């Protein structure tokens, strides 16, 4: 059982002094991504989009226009510095959905409560022939 | 020493001596035998 | 002659050839003192053609309208030089460089490190192996026989 | 250098093995060669050199030269190889390239 | 659905501009769409193929209607060797006067075309004499066109739908297309050369008015029935004959003389019209073999499963493949393309030795535009058809039903297959380039003696054996003695051994060391070209690289950049490679006829003899020389009616060069490009109040292969076009 | 959106889901291999279809495909 | 005279209509 | 105007130096049109298509016991990039070079 944090407006942002890189009208009408993560100090990164900006002490938010772009930043937080991340996807709607970590877990370390999803239980090499699935809606690797 | 005759026997090295070698033999013969379409001597 | 050619020798083009060319470096040698050294280098690249052109005549080239040798590869026994008798000594040489590599690659194959050597070349064992080329011919064709050649089921 | 406006500079001459000897084509002065584009000619009449022998003395001392250079390689990188404060002393480099090598160069 | 494309869902709901292209180039791609059926598929093949036919009618019937409106079919009629034939009028409100001037020609009132595709001989050989016949044939086509769609429109309804077991009839689809399809319709033409063609060659307009009052014959029908048919061949024309006259006209309706009309310089009529009606018999009587409703004929089915040799050695042989072949429309499709291709490069090889029509074989911008036209449309037809083998292979292919025949084993040895292509490619490389370099060595250094000039003579051996005396080989047919020259003497021989031995004719052309190494370039051009689709082929369904590679489509980007990196791994990419070598043989090809043409026009034979053993003689005494009246089509000092082939031919190069930039970049520096245009328009004023419907990307890796091939093909053949006509008509000769 | 698939060959080295840049993958657990793990693709509506899971797999054949299909704003990586 | 009302009819007028329709087809949202 | 009165106009010598001693420069006319022409092969495909033919030979080596221990791979995709730009970049100028030095060594 896990419980998602809900995304806390009012959350700082880091200090940035702008740059071409941001939001576009997709973040408007489409979707954009929100980033969280905790920080020790008030330290310079770089921004997946622009130059450089100075990450806050304690809870800093950042939106971003592509979840790539928040995962990429989180990878590094938690390589470059040893940083704690979450992120989420936020509609034009003003509704959130938390995206990562899943379950509160990475996903490269395998947790229980996770259902198979794509998984085929075959060797590659034992898809059928197209010929097979001709004229049928069905794909040889979707069995 | 025998690190030396090991890089000699080194890919590149190796061959510019063969086709020098090559080139010269080569070379020498069209030196002594110009021309020729054809082997002559049958 | 064959394929309504002229032999060389009979060819009013081909000589009109060797004439033109004569008298074209002749005219660059109208140009330079006859005791001085372009002098005797024109000198000697006349007399290198006329060892040319005398040579292709005597051998037998059948020349075209354009009194130029061509070559009758038909196998016509009148023009083995041609191509069939420097054709198998073509072979023999290709045959020789492939089984001498073969010949290596075999004795290297089962090495601790094989790229080892083929990066840098056991050139000992390279000088053991070349003279086997030699004997090529009857090297390949008994172990053509003897099942050596070829890899089993491949 | 005695007609420059008719002879053609040539300075590689090919050897007669297949054929090639037509490269050495009449460049003036009874010479056989190949034109040469690079300039040579101009630039050493431009500083006086006349004989043959000075072209001789000046191939000897750039040989000599790619020795030296060639022996403060192996010298610099395994012998005396300079600090790294050495290469980043970067007033001292551009002090010494800019009044030393221009300029004592230029004033050579 | 919900848009366009309708018939694919998962590029409708695509927000980018790729949604747009990539409807068009799926729209034929039936297999592909969505809620996709057999009966679906063949269904709309169907009605394409009708739709297809309505499209080639309507295409002959405007020629024809352009011919008869603006052309000289009437004046050129009366002389046909100093008249200039026209294609059609030019309206074009960007001319300037010295436009008009130039343009202006062929005894016309304004600028006009002339036409190089040679449809005045044929129309005129035919029997069309007057516009007004042009207009009736234009007329009747407009209609067939019509009836077209028709049907197309018909067979789309239901009860007026076939099913796939009809389609699937491959027995009786044979038989009436042996029989009626290619049979009857040959020997109706033989009826209108007989009828028509023949009587004008003779001078007797026939038409529908007053053919029923004509015989054809004098005694004609009645010798037919008795069975003594020579008194058909009895009277031909004198070889002193003018072609719309009746001096030197003979009665005679079907001959096998052999050679050509000596007026003409084309084949006999009577030949023609002897030659469709005995073909037409073979067809007919071959139309009957295949079993339907009867009781009688055979199953094509057993006789592929009968046909397995003992011993085993091609396995199961040739069972399954009946089914295989039924129902794959790829491999129908294969088979088709191949030997379409085959009998194309046939038509082109045969047109300019044994030239058909009235007046053609003189008009040599024509027979040069022809033969290059064909020579690449074969080309183009043979990738298509190596193309359809992979798409086989990967959508239709069983491997169980088709298990250990020979279709099978060619998958099964697929490594020695593609490795002895390899090494043929090899060697004619390594060899004819190497002769070539060497040639041009021994030029350079002055002395053409030293090449390597090889006699073609097995070449000039089957020469000989035709009866060309040109090497005396005095083999049969070339000797005296051959039986195989007696039992002909009586018969084609005679205007055959006169047609191979006249000098001015394409029949047999002399050849030479020249000769010899343009062909081995021409081989190496196949076995490479050949060898490009056949590995694609046969690697579509895998490879060790890619072994789940027939779950991937024909077409796909690749596979990323693992396992060492495999760009350009699908089948397609083997395709898109291939078009290249294509094009590359046909330019060799169609540079070796233009060339050994166009020096025999001149009478100047010896300059392709002595130039074309070496490749600057290629480069300076043919592309060259023959560029001067072309690129001086306009220039500072005017123009001429060449300027339209010298700007096209400047157009053909800058099309080609901007397909090298399709080529060469790849995606996405342009869709990183395309994103920092996004965000300029979107903050710039009064523009960003235009907002695009469909979001701007990069085009698709694929679709560049495919846009910069166009554009490399689209430039190269117009280029050659360009210069082609430009060369020849520039001189005609 | 792209299919992602994980075929049972997949030895649970986890490499996959440490190479994706849009966090499409996750371990599961499983009996089939001794890391008693395999993976799985959970999200492919972010699947961008770079084939990075791809070159990180050790096993022959693959255990991760990715199948390119329906191209969709997430798939195109596109910000705007 | 033909000429010039059908080279503007087919070179300008058929492919602005074309185009337009064509367009909005294909920006057209069920 | 530049097609005509430019390129093909003073391409003349170049494709006339047969028989001189300025036949050099059309041999390297034609081989840097060669080399050119050569580097479109690999700008124009792609390492996949390569590494499969590779396979296909590689059997024919292992049939006859001479496949070699380091194993033949096609070139990476960044090697067939600079491959490709070499030659392009090498026929490229050293045709305008033949072109160049020909031109203006006869009418110079
Ligand atoms: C004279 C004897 C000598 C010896 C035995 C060594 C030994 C060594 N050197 Mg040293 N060095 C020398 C002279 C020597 N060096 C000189 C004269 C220079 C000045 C250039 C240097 C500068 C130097 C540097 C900067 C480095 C070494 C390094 C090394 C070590 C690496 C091994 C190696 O160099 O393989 C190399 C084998 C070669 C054959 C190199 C050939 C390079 C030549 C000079 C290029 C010739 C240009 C050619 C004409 C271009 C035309 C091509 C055309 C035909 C197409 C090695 C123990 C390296 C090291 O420390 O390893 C970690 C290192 O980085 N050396
Ligand atoms: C299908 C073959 C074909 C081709 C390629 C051409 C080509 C040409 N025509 Mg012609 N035309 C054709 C058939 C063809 N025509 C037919 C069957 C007729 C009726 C007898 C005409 C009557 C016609 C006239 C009166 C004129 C031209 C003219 C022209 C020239 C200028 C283009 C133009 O004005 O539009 C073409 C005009 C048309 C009326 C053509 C439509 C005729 C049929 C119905 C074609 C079907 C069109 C259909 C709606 C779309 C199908 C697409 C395509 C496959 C046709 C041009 C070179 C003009 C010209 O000579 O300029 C100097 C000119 O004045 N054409
Ligand atoms: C002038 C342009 C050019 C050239 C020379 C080649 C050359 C070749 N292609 Mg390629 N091709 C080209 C354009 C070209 N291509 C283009 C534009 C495309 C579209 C992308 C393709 C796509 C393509 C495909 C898909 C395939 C080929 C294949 C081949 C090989 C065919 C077999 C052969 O002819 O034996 C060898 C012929 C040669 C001309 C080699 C020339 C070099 C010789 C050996 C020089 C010898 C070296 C000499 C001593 C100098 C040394 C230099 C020194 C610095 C080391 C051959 C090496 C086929 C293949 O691989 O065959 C097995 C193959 O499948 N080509
Ligand atoms: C596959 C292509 C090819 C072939 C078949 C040839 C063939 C030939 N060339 Mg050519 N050439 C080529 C490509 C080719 N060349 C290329 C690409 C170039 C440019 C680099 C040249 C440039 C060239 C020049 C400049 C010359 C030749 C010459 C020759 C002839 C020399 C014969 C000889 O050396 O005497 C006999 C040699 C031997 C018997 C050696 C074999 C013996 C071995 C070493 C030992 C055997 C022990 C038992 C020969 C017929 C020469 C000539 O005179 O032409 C007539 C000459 O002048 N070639
Ligand atoms: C031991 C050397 C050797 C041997 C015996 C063979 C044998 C063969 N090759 Mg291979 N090949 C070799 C080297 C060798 N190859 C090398 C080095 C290359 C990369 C340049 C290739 C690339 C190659 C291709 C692309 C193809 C073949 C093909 C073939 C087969 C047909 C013959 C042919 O086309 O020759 C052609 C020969 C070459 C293209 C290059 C040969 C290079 C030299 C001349 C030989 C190597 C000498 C070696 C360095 C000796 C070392 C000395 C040692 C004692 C220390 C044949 C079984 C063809 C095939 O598959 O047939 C079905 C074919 O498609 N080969
Ligand atoms: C009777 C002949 C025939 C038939 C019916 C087919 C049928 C088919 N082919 Mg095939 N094919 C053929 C011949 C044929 N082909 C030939 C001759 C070639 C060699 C060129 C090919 C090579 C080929 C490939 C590589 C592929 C197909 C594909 C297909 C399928 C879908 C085509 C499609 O929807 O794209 C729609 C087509 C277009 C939108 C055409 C636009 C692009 C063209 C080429 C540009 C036109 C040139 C330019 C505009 C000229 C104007 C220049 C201007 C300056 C005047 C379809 C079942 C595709 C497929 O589905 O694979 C499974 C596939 O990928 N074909
Ligand atoms: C005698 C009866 C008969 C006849 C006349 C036809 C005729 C035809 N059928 Mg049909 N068919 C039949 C019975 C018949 N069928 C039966 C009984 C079945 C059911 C078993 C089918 C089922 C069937 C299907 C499913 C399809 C056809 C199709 C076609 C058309 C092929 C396209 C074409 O134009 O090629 C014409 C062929 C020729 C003119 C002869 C061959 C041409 C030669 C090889 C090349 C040129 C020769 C010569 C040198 C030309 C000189 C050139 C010069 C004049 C310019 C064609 C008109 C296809 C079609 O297009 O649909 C509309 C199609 O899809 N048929
Ligand atoms: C499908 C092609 C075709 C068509 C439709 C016709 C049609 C016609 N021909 Mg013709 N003809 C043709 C091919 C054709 N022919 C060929 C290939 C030749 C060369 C041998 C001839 C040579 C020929 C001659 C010499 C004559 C005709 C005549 C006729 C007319 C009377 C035929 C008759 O009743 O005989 C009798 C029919 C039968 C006894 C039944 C035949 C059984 C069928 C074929 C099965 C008729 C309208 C005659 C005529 O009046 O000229 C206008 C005439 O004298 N034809
Ligand atoms: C891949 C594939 C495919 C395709 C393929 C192809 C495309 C092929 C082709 C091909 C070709 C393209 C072929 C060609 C051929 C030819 C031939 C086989 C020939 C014949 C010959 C002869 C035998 C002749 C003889 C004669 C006579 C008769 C008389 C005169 C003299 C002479 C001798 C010439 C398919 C679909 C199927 C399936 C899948 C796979
Ligand atoms: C006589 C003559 C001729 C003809 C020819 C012919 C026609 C041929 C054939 C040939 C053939 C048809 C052949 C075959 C082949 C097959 C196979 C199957 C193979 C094989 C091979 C191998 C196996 C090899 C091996 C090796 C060696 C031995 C050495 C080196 C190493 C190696 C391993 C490579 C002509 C007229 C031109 C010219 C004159 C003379
Ligand atoms: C032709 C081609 C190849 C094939 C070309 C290769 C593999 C070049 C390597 C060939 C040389 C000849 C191999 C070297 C062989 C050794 C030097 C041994 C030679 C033996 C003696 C003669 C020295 C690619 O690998 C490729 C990859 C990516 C994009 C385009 C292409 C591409 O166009
Ligand atoms: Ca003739």
């Amino acid at each position: 059982g896990f419980t998602p944090p809900e995304l806390d407006p009012n959350t700082p942002s880091p200090i940035f002094g702008g740059s071409t890189g941001g939001l576009l009208r997709k973040a408007q009408v489409e979707e954009f991504y929100v980033i969280t993560w905790e920080s020790p100090k008030e330290q310079i990164f770089e921004m997946p989009t622009g130059g450089a900006a100075i990450m806050r002490e304690g809870p800093n938010l950042l939106k971003l226009a592509r979840k790539e772009q928040c995962l990429a930043l989180g990878t590094r937080l938690r390589s470059k510095y040893k940083i704690k991340y979450q992120f989420y996807r936020v509609f034009p709607s003003g509704e959130v959905q938390y995206l990562h970590p899943k379950d509160g877990v990475y996903p490269e370390k395998v947790n229980p409560g996770r259902q198979g999803v794509g998984v085929n239980f075959r060797s590659i090499g034992k898809n059928v022939s197209p010929i097979e699935v001709k004229f049928t809606g069905k794909q040889p690797y979707d069995l | 020493m025998r690190d030396l005759k090991t890089y000699l026997s080194v890919a590149p090295v190796a061959s510019t001596l063969w086709f020098a070698a090559l080139a010269g033999l080569l070379i020498e013969i069209n030196r002594f035998f110009p021309d020729a379409l054809t082997f002559p001597f049958f | 002659d064959i394929a309504g050619l002229t032999p060389c020798k009979d060819s009013k083009q081909f000589a009109k050839r060797e004439k033109q060319s004569i008298k074209k470096l002749e005219s660059s040698l109208k140009l330079y003192a006859p005791d001085s050294a372009p002098a005797l280098a024109i000198n000697a690249t006349i007399e290198k053609t006329k060892r040319r052109f005398d040579n292709y005549g005597k051998q037998g080239l059948l020349c075209g309208a354009d009194g130029l040798p061509h070559l009758i590869v038909s196998g016509d026994q009148r023009h083995w030089g041609e191509f069939i008798t420097p054709g198998i000594l073509f072979l023999y040489i290709a045959g020789w460089i492939g089984w001498v590599g073969r010949s290596y690659l075999i004795a290297i194959r089962d090495d601790k490190k094989p790229t080892q050597k083929e990066i840098i070349i056991d050139v000992p064992l390279a000088t053991r192996l070349v003279f086997r080329g030699f004997s090529w011919p009857i090297a390949a064709y008994r172990e053509l026989l003897n099942g050596e050649l070829v890899a089993k089921d491949v | 250098l005695n007609d420059p406006t008719h002879i053609r500079p040539s300075a590689q001459v090919v050897w007669p093995i297949v054929g090639q000897e037509i490269l050495n084509g009449d460049v003036g002065g009874g010479f056989r060669g190949i034109q040469i584009t690079s300039g040579f000619f101009q630039i050493w009449r431009a500083s006086g050199i006349t004989s043959e022998l000075q072209l001789y003395c000046t191939a000897i001392g750039a040989l000599v030269f790619a020795a030296l250079m060639l022996f403060a390689g192996w010298f610099h990188y395994h012998k005396a190889a300079p600090k790294l404060v050495w290469f980043q002393d970067v007033e001292s480099m551009l002090n010494h390239h800019l009044a030393g090598l221009l300029g004592l160069g230029s004033l050579s | 659905a919900l848009r366009f494309p309708r018939f694919s869902q998962g590029l409708a709901q695509d927000p980018t501009t790729r949604r747009i292209w990539f409807g068009i180039a799926t729209a034929h791609d039936f297999e592909s769409h969505d809620d996709i059926t057999e009966g679906r598929l063949y269904q709309n093949i169907f009605a394409s193929h009708f739709g297809q036919l309505a499209i080639i009618f309507l295409w002959t019937s405007g020629n024809l209607f352009h011919v008869a409106w603006q052309g000289n079919f009437e004046a050129w009629v009366q002389d046909p060797l100093h008249v200039r034939p026209i294609a059609h009028a030019i309206w074009d409100p960007h001319f300037g006067q010295p436009a008009v001037e130039a343009f202006t020609r062929g005894g016309a009132l304004g600028p006009v075309n002339i036409a190089y595709s040679g449809v005045y001989q044929w129309w005129y050989t035919i029997g069309l004499r007057t516009n007004e016949d042009l207009y009736t044939g234009a007329i009747f086509l407009l209609f067939l066109s019509f009836i077209s769609l028709l049907a197309g429109w018909l067979h789309l309804q239901p009860k007026w739908k076939p099913s796939v077991s009809w389609f699937k009839n491959a027995e009786s689809r044979l038989n009436h297309h042996l029989s009626g399809l290619f049979g009857v319709s040959s020997l109706a033409w033989a009826g209108h050369l007989v009828h028509v063609a023949i009587p004008g060659s003779r001078g007797e307009y026939v038409r529908w008015n007053n053919f029923l009052s004509v015989l054809p014959h004098p005694q004609g029908l009645g010798p037919l029935f008795t069975g003594q048919w020579n008194l058909y061949a009895q009277n031909p024309d004198s070889s002193n004959h003018l072609f719309s006259t009746s001096q030197g006209a003979g009665t005679a309706i079907l001959t096998l003389l052999g050679g050509f009309h000596p007026q003409t310089q084309s084949l006999w009529l009577t030949d023609m019209a002897h030659h469709h009606l005995a073909i037409a018999i073979l067809f007919l009587i071959g139309g009957h073999m295949y079993r339907t409703n009867f009781g009688i004929g055979h199953s094509i089915k057993y006789i592929l499963e009968a046909h397995i040799p003992p011993g085993g050695r091609l396995g199961r042989g040739h069972k399954g493949l009946y089914d295989t072949i039924n129902n794959s429309i790829h491999f129908q499709l294969g088979l088709a393309l191949a030997s379409l291709g085959v009998i194309t490069s046939l038509v082109a090889q045969h047109m300019y030795s044994l030239p058909a029509y009235a007046f053609i074989a003189q008009d040599f911008t024509t027979q040069a535009a022809l033969y290059t036209h064909h020579q690449y449309i074969a080309g183009f037809i043979m990738t298509g058809a190596f193309a359809h083998g992979a798409i086989f292979f990967i959508r239709d292919y069983n491997p169980e039903q088709n298990a250990d025949n020979v279709l099978a084993r060619m998958l099964e040895h697929k490594e020695a297959i593609i490795s002895h292509l390899s090494w043929a490619s090899l060697f004619l490389g390594f060899h004819t380039l190497g002769l070539y370099v060497h040639n041009d060595v021994m030029l350079a250094f002055g002395t053409p003696e030293k090449q390597i000039l090889i006699e073609p003579i097995f070449a000039q051996w089957i020469q000989s054996a035709h009866g060309k005396t040109s090497y005396g080989f005095d083999v049969l047919l070339s000797s005296t003695n051959s039986p195989a020259l007696n039992a002909g003497r009586s018969i084609w021989l005679p205007g055959w051994l006169n047609a191979i031995n006249e000098n001015s004719n394409s029949l047999f052309l002399t050849i030479g060391p020249g000769d010899f190494l343009v062909h081995h370039a021409i081989a190496l051009g196949l076995h490479t070209t050949t060898l490009i689709l056949v590995k694609g082929a046969l690697d579509a369904r895998g490879s060790k690289l890619m072994p789940d590679k027939k779950d991937f489509g024909y077409s796909f980007p690749c596979d990323g950049p693992g396992r060492g990196g495999t760009c350009d791994i699908s089948a397609w990419d083997a395709f898109y490679l291939a078009v290249f070598w294509m094009l590359n043989t046909i330019g060799w090809v169609t540079f070796y006829w233009h060339w050994k043409h166009i020096t025999l026009w001149q009478g100047n034979v010896s300059q392709f003899n002595e130039s074309s053993t070496y490749l600057m003689g290629w480069l300076r005494d043919y592309l060259w020389l023959n560029s001067s009246q072309l690129i001086n089509g306009y220039n500072p000092f005017g123009m001429n009616s060449l300027s339209v082939w010298a700007w096209m031919f400047l157009f053909g190069h800058l099309v080609w060069a901007t397909g090298f930039m399709f080529l060469i970049s790849w995606r996405g520096y342009w869709q990183e490009l395309i994103e920092t245009l996004a965000w300029a328009h979107e903050r710039t004023p009064l523009a960003n109040l235009i907002r695009w419907r469909d979001k701007p990307v990069a085009l698709s890796i694929v679709q560049a292969r495919l846009v910069g091939l166009v554009h490399f093909s689209v430039g190269y053949i117009f280029t050659y076009a360009a210069f082609l006509i430009a060369s020849t008509s520039g001189k005609f000769g | 959106s792209h299919s992602v698939k994980i075929y049972d060959t997949c030895i649970g080295c986890t490499q996959c889901v440490r190479a994706c840049p849009t966090d499409v993958l996750e371990m599961i657990p499983w009996g089939g291999c001794k890391a008693k793990q395999i993976a799985s693709a959970p999200r492919t509506e972010d699947c961008v279809g770079c084939k990075r899971c791809e070159s990180a797999c050790p096993t022959d054949f693959l255990s991760v495909r990715v199948y390119l299909w329906h191209e969709t704003t997430r798939s195109m990586g596109l910000a705007y | 005279n033909l000429p010039s009302l059908f080279v503007p009819l087919v070179g300008l007028l058929f492919p602005a209509v074309a185009m337009a329709s064509l367009f909005l087809h294909v920006e057209k949202r069920l | 105007g530049w097609l005509r009165d430019f390129l093909w106009a003073q391409a003349s010598q170049v494709i006339q130096s047969y028989g001189s001693s300025l036949s050099a420069y059309g041999l390297f006319f034609l081989g840097a049109h060669f080399v050119w022409a050569f580097s479109l092969m690999f700008l124009f495909s792609g390492r996949g298509y390569w590494q499969e033919l590779i396979e296909s030979i590689v059997w024919a080596h292992n049939k006859l016991k001479v496949a070699p221990a380091t194993q033949p791979r096609a070139l990476s995709i960044v090697q067939g990039r600079a491959v490709g730009v070499t030659h392009y970049l090498l026929g490229g100028i050293a045709t305008t070079w033949a072109f160049f030095l020909a031109r203006i060594i006869a009418v110079g």
